[PDB]
């Protein structure tokens, strides 16, 4: 099994999945690798490959640094990369259905790890399942994160900024080169990725370079305009200039300062990366996307105000409890082995942690916002507030508002809300649907009966897999005519929405608006507080308070000491 | 017992 | 609605506008506090 | 109010609500209740654009 390619003749091996058999290529090269003086370089085309090459094993992850955490713990675990580490990276993964289909629709997978982390080797990224269950080409690409994919100096070719994007454009390229090879159709090109691969893709839809390449695109857990999601020019600038400082590379001009970081491991900058911003979340991106004046040519809200980007089908959605992983990873009180029970006080230092530049006011007025109790005194109140907070804050709102405002172009949006909490969670219960633990149902492991997984979410991941597949084909996600729930479109007016969960899936509206319209609405105007004040008249009406309830106390058994 | 105290004020 | 006026409105107005008339309440406050020496010389 | 209530010393010993807090008033039963729209008949008297003879579209 062999495939003649512009590059040359490519190896692959057959894998035997549900009684069948997917013609799997893993690790082919796309690009030049990034060694020496091709380092912080954008990418370079690759000329040509010596005879074949056995595409029949995993390639070597990129370089990043690993989530250790919890040693021998499944559920961290199962994202870490599970081979070595390398520059040398840029390299793909295809799945085809065997027999060769004619004209297929290609399944584009962008990993996610909030662009410091990830690779295309995760077990619950196999394309296989996808191959053999929906006859559709699979493809994914390793990209460089990091510094590595972001370091930015913009203008300057040898380090422009978001070369990672660029490395992702590029291989969209080598697909639309290459695709008719594998019996693909290039004029039938779905994207899809979570978290930071939803982020790329809707900057895709902005990129003119990449602006006839695709048709269609899904969205897991994200968008551009998330407040983490991109750096502004100037603050990309210095912490790169920071990073430069770090590593002792500051110098007279550019060219000296990359003279000197191309000499520098990849081990050095892995160190170094989490020192260039004073004050960071666990959802703090050190090196991304910025206005280069190449791939952004301007703030993404502006150019998508104007319309002008890719009017095509989108589709959009979130899981239930996006927020919850984030945290058991520096928030004190909470831990996996816990119920992770909190105080008021816990919760205010929690949101000073996730939000450690707003102003007191914001503290206060998110605290009242979310405090709004259904019943009373119920000890789980502050724990759910607060990871509800981070997920409001930093999702689906943003989310929403970017396909209200992508719809008000006239397209066709859908958006899904997966409520189901899998039976194989390692996790404990009060961390619920959490975030990316979608993606295994996304890619098919329910359908997989040796998984220990239940018969109903084979049934559920049977029905989002066909209504995917339809999306992906048709630009309609149906599943069947007669007896199945028809999916509507998402309007600004209605802004219907579909549930997803085993029992039953249904359509709703508006999910949480109440509180998103205060994070896009409300929030927004906080920042502008920018009042200092002498403070002496604060801390003294915070002490003056409990002058008055502690004056209080004193005739409460006055009046009885008698 | 005999009450905790009050605090004065600060001033500008 | 209520809980906002009686558990956020008050807050905002600790902000705008700062005179004296907290230094008004701090003599409100002396004036409430100067009674309790006779509540020290109950027995004592 | 122009000239209205205050802390007088003889019949307020200080400021309300703190006498509230400390429980010192008559313990006894109390009826009270309030209209929907109390607020209603002070918008023509000098809000801009109400008007009685109006339907006040603002
Ligand atoms: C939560 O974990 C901490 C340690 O991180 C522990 O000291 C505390 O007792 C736990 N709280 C509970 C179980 O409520
Ligand atoms: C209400 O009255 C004001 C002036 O009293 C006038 O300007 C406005 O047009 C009126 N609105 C109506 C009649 O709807």
């Amino acid at each position: 099994i062999i495939i003649a390619t512009k590059n040359g003749k490519v190896r692959g091996m057959n894998l035997t999945v549900f009684g069948g058999t997917v013609t799997a290529f893993l690790g082919i090269p796309y690009a030049q690798p990034p060694l020496g003086r091709l380092r912080f370089k954008k990418p370079q085309s690759l000329t040509k490959w010596s005879d074949i090459w056995n595409a029949t094993k995993y390639a070597n992850s990129c370089c990043q640094n690993i989530d250790q955490s919890f040693p021998g713990f499944h559920g961290s675990e199962m994202w870490n990369p599970n081979t070595d580490l390398s520059e040398d990276c840029l390299y793909l993964n295809v799945w085809i259905p065997a027999p060769k289909p004619k004209n297929a629709t290609v399944l584009i997978w962008i990993y996610g790890g909030g662009f410091q982390t990830g690779t295309s080797s995760l077990h619950v990224y196999d394309g296989k399942f996808l191959a053999r269950v929906e006859r559709v080409i699979v493809v994914s690409m390793n990209y460089r994160v990091g510094a590595l994919g972001f370091l930015a100096l913009p203008g300057n070719p040898e380090a422009p900024g978001n070369m990672g994007l660029f490395d992702q454009q590029l291989a969209l390229q080598w697909v639309q080169k290459n695709i008719a090879a594998f019996g693909g159709n290039p004029k039938s090109v779905t994207l899809f990725g979570e978290s930071a691969g939803a982020a790329s893709v809707s900057l895709h839809l902005l990129s003119p370079g990449s602006h006839s390449l695709f048709t269609r695109a899904i969205l897991q857990s994200g968008s551009f305009n998330a407040p983490w999601a991109v750096t502004s020019l100037y603050e990309a600038r210095n912490r790169t200039l920071n990073l430069a400082k770090l590593t002792g590379c500051s110098r007279e001009n550019e060219t000296e300062i990359i003279k000197c970081l191309r000499n520098k491991d990849p081990q050095e900058i892995l160190l170094n990366e989490a020192f260039v911003v004073p004050y960071g979340t666990p959802l703090s991106v050190n090196f991304g996307p910025t206005v280069d004046g190449d791939f952004l040519t301007d703030m993404p809200d502006i150019l998508l105000e104007l319309g002008q980007f890719k009017k095509t089908q989108i589709l959009v959605g979130v899981n239930k409890d996006e927020g919850t992983a984030f945290l058991v990873y520096g928030a004190p009180g909470f831990s996996k082995d816990n119920n992770s029970i909190i105080t008021r006080k816990e919760f205010q230092e929690g949101l000073k942690i996730f939000f450690p530049g707003v102003s007191e006011f914001g503290k206060e007025s998110i605290l009242f916002h979310y405090t709004d109790w259904v019943d009373d005194q119920r000890p789980e109140n502050y724990r759910e507030a607060l990871g509800d907070v981070v997920g409001d804050y930093n999702f689906i709102c943003p989310a929403l508002e970017f396909t209200k405002k992508f719809s008000e172009w006239g397209n066709n949006a859908f958006f899904y809300y997966f409520e189901h909490r899998s039976s194989k969670l390692p996790w404990p219960e009060w961390m619920g649907v959490m975030h990316g633990y979608e993606i295994e149902f996304v890619f098919g492991l329910p359908l997989e009966r040796r998984d220990n997984y239940t018969k109903a979410e084979e049934i559920l991941s049977r029905s989002i897999v066909k209504r995917w597949a339809n999306f992906a084909k048709y630009g309609n996600p149906n599943e069947t005519q007669n007896n199945s729930t028809s999916w509507p479109v998402f309007k600004s007016t209605e802004q219907k929405y579909l549930t997803l969960n085993t029992e039953s899936t249904r359509i709703m509206t508006k999910l949480r608006a109440q509180q998103c319209r205060f994070w896009t609405s409300f929030f927004p105007k906080v920042l502008e507080m920018t009042g200092n004040i002498d403070e002496a008249e604060w801390e003294w009406k915070a002490g003056f308070h409990r002058w008055n309830n502690y004056m209080m106390d004193w005739k409460n058994q006055f009046n009885d000491y008698t | 017992p005999p009450p905790p105290p009050p605090p004065p004020p600060p001033p500008p």
